[PDB]
């Protein structure tokens, strides 16, 4: 699992950040979620199931599966999304995979 | 609906350890256990889930044939025991799991504990 | 209302924890419980987005109610007691009248998908099955775990058990 | 011989919300909100407004040295963000918010 | 030289749906102002092509 | 919601352009759409209704929002600037949660027609024809243009091809 | 809309006086019609509920809306009438917006129970009668008033009648 | 929809009498009738009752053999007969019903007449 | 039918009425209803169906079936709550029978 | 098609205007459809299928079919309904026939 | 959506003449065409209509041998082309369709087009 190592951002840009396997494509069943964390805090769940944002979770934040890679898309970036945002992708119910850190900036 | 873990600390490299996850506001018995680690320089790495019936239990590669991944569910907690820690497992850990109105969702990670440090160094 | 959350399906399963819909399959390999996950997916979505939709939307803006008025300034007091009431009132029977109606539609939403879920089974099935009635099918055929997860999936292969069925019917 | 039961579809790109779903495309749709202005004024019931050019109310009722480059009846009043020339001489204009309103709307 | 129903400080409007995202401050029989952006009513099916 | 649209039907027709409802028929002298113009203009009649009760039940008059308050009447400016926003709340929360419930009901209501002209073309054929699946139904009886036309009228002749249908199932 | 009430069942008995929903029976002991009084008093209950929440929710408290002012407080008068006119917009719209919608409420609601109780004693007779199409089942075996109050009452014996209803079929 | 009874008063010990409740808003033809008496000293006792269709009575147990009910739809009234009146009957008389929403609850008395005052005294 | 002859209740205070047979268990078939009579008036329809609450009645009151009798209860009594309440048994459709009355006393 | 060539109306009161067959009966499968015209504009239809009213037209205006003839009724004429009136019958999907206008006068 | 008509203009009696009616906003392979003129003194006379899919086209009895209407989906156009024009033919004329919701109603015509004069004069 692929993610950039870091991107910038705008204060009320839009951004896209990218998440891809190595050896093949990126489709529905892998159900592709997306994870915030701040140094100090646990993990925080922003999208699942490519589409689902949970119950909390600001409308900025959007999920989708481009071309062969899952894609989240942050519209209007504000300076509290600056933290680690990391891609997980599924092999089966139980099998998961997390990418690397996706180091935002938003200046 | 929170989850706690516990039993973190030091550990001499080659030594075992055991981490349990203790669950409030809702019953062990109806949701699946993730175990998750991250490192203090890096990024999250899945080490093991257990399902909601207790019967499927899945590993990574690193973690297969020296994790153990239990759940009790008249306790409503899990275990997880590592029998071979080297020195590349100092990390904070991490019990996880997703519910969603009340009931288990397997593909998403929405309650996270606040993790326990494990240190494995000689010194 | 559609008829099968306290209709023809008189009672809930405790031991079926993995979803909202599911089916309980008893075969000569054993019984089980197994939830229809994307049923309960697209449930899971549409609850969120009434909820969001319900919280969200209230776009708030700063503002300071308070006000303080003199003993000859009675009048400008009393259109403020006003307003406050006049607000007061809108919001609460706004409030209690959105969240009713929302409720009935939850309830008649998920009453709706258990029904749905019936009659896809159904349809699937057709004569190959006998309805019992309390939301359970009678195989004519005897048809083991694949048979039972193709029916759950949507991949039920009437063809190849009609003759199996048509001999036992 | 068969006979199917159907329904309409077009190539409509139009999107409307609901309560379950965002972003549902549909056949047909209409307006409950408009946002465009012609961006012009405009006669109000028939009569035409009152335009004070470089004036004020005020100086326009005290008759202004620089006013009388300016009808029995206007539906409101219009003013500028140059509307400077009023009370020449300095001194206090006793309810005059009062007069305006009561000035807004003759007849 | 127009025919209003309804005028803004930046212009006229028409007065023939309920609400109005235009200005705030209006003069005349006006549609409500709201702060949002879309409200379009449904009258077509679903478009499942 | 019913499960016609994007369900047990799982496509619309671009080639049907006569009416929001209809048939499409495959026969031994052509295939062909028909709309079912009864029912499309029932929906069109119902929609309007529902465009007009949003629109014409507004009830506005004649007013003018903007007032001038000199340095020493804050409290009343502020008063006034209560109200304006109380209102604005309103109404934005109002509309939005309008537009949401009726659009459902809009949707669900197209859902409904759709299945209860399957419904009565299945209750009118019975066991003459078989059901497919996709909305469709095959009949077990050779019969030609006017016996559709009589299934899409309401007057379809069970007795008459009971016999020729009895033979072929 | 569930397609009963003006539907399959193309009109309502004025005999029938007891009660809502209910059966007509025609045996060789005679005919008669017979309500089913739990679903009707169920109805009434649900009916019953949704008037006391329009009524009983409005939560109004002890106000003077009249209010004088002198000829140097123009503006202050105008905020007054603006807070009125504002508080009458509000109210009717919603009023009447709400009455549209429970009124659509109550007509669906009705229309769902008519269903309901069809086709719960469709699932109860199964293949034992035919269905006529009207919104009436025609028996296959001859059975008598005993028969008919178990099918009202839920406790249709199917086996007992299967083997008489299978040699007139 | 009102209830309204007439034919009350004296009466001497030993005869008969009849009241008569007349409807109005809705059809006798689509409603039951109840007799109910109280005791000017005492509580409510349930004298009898006319079905719907008028084909079934079913009286009490101090009015079974001596009170008689009956009910004209055309002329919208009902009819209660006294025989055999002891000093016991004096009491006042009410015709009840149960309408909710257009439609007859058998099981249910809310509408109510005013009552009509009937004195058994010899002198 | 057994009621009990009298119970007091304080302004704003909770009570609950009970009603028995002499002879058997109440259950939902028999339908118990309960009746609010003040002195000088025709009686009020309360509770039919052990819970049903006609329109016009005011919810503080409530009814249900407590082991083997009938129970009324009412939640923030008002000063308009003395009255004589009686409780209605069937046995048929249309057989009836009227307890004891019981005279609440608002202090 | 056979119309009434003038009708008068007072402001705020109630017209109806009739459209009849020269040698046959009106019926729903005829389709009655009202259209008002000014001398200068093209044809606004009113009523479509004897009943039926467009978006945008306002509620005055009403349709049905009195015993052997179609009917459109005005409630409340306005200054602005003084147009000519035109009905349309139809024979079979396509083929229509309209009827000599109708002038109504607001007085 | 709308209609715009153009091609009239002079034409000597016993001349022809062709009119296009030109539609934005629909395609014309979802709408029907219908053709009507008005007497500069007189009132609205329905010329002819061609149907959804162009199979069947109706002429009035005025109409019926000199008048063909053409529809062309891929441009969206229709075309009325009049033959032998008499005196009698000097209108104004309009093409019309009826769409209520994006779907074709044949049985209403509420689009309209703004007309076209036609003027049919030897001088």
């Amino acid at each position: 699992v692929i993610q950039e190592p870091a991107m910038s951002v705008s204060p009320g840009g839009t951004v896209t950040l990218t998440c891809a396997f190595r050896s093949g494509s990126v489709t529905t069943s892998n159900y592709p979620s997306w994870f915030q964390q701040t140094p100090g805090q646990p993990p925080r769940l922003l999208i699942y199931n490519t589409n689902s944002r949970p119950t909390g979770v600001p409308s900025r934040f959007s999920g989708r599966i481009s071309g062969n890679k899952a894609a989240l898309t942050i519209t209007g970036a504000q300076t509290e999304d600056e933290a680690d945002y990391f891609c997980a992708l599924y092999k089966t119910a139980l099998n998961v995979r997390f990418g690397g850190g996706t180091h935002l900036t938003v200046l | 609906e929170k989850l706690v873990e516990s039993g973190g600390g030091l550990v001499q490299p080659g030594g075992s350890l055991r981490l349990s996850c203790v669950g409030s506001g809702f019953t062990f018995s109806s949701t699946y256990i993730g175990w998750v680690r991250q490192a203090p320089g890096g990024g999250l790495e899945w080490l093991g889930s257990i399902s909601v019936n207790g019967d499927i239990t899945d590993y990574a590669e690193s973690a297969e044939g020296r994790f153990t991944i239990s759940k009790d569910n008249s306790q409503n907690m899990a275990w997880l025991q590592m029998n071979s820690l080297r020195t590349e497992d100092t990390a904070r850990y991490y019990c996880a799991t997703g519910r969603f109105f009340g009931i288990v969702v397997t593909y998403a990670m929405n309650l996270w504990g606040p993790g326990v440090e494990v240190v494995v160094s000689s010194a | 209302l559609f008829g099968a959350i306290a209709g023809f399906i008189e009672g809930g399963w405790t031991g079926m924890v993995d979803g909202w819909y599911g089916y309980h399959h008893q075969n000569e390999q054993g019984s089980g419980y197994a939830a229809d996950l994307k049923s309960t997916q697209n449930a899971i979505d549409k609850i969120t987005n009434k909820v969001n939709s319900v919280i969200e939307k209230m776009n708030t803006q700063f503002t300071a109610v308070g006000k303080e008025f003199n003993h000859l300034e009675k009048r400008i007091e009393n259109l403020n007691k006003k307003v406050d009431d006049g607000f007061l009132d809108i919001w609460t029977y706004n409030a209690e009248l959105l969240v009713l109606l929302e409720n009935e539609r939850t309830l008649d939403y998920h009453d709706s998908n258990v029904k749905n879920l019936y009659e896809k089974v159904r349809n699937q099935l057709k004569n190959n099955a006998k309805e019992i009635g309390n939301g359970c099918f009678e195989f004519y055929h005897k048809c083991d775990n694949t048979c039972m997860e193709s029916v759950k999936n949507g991949t039920y292969d009437y063809p190849k058990y009609s003759e199996e069925a048509k001999l036992n019917r | 011989d068969t006979l199917c039961i159907g329904y309409h579809a077009n190539n409509s790109t139009d999107t409307v919300d609901t309560v379950l779903e965002k972003n549902v495309t549909v056949t047909h749709s209409v307006n409950l909100l408009e946002d465009k202005h012609n961006g012009k004024l405009c006669k109000l019931r028939g009569v035409a407004p009152l335009h004070l050019g470089k004036c004020n109310i005020a100086g326009w009722i005290l008759g202004n040295p620089e006013c009388e480059s300016l009808a029995r009846s206007w539906s409101y009043i219009v003013e500028t963000s140059n509307s400077d020339n009023g009370t020449c001489y300095p001194g206090d204009f006793i309810n005059y918010e009062e007069l305006r309103e009561q000035l807004s709307s003759v007849s | 030289d127009c025919n209003t129903t309804c005028q803004t400080p930046e212009g006229a409007i028409n007065t023939s749906l309920p609400f109005q995202n235009v200005h705030p401050i209006t003069i005349g029989k006006c549609p409500k102002y709201v702060k949002s952006t879309k409200l379009r009513l449904a009258t077509g099916l679903r478009n499942v092509p």
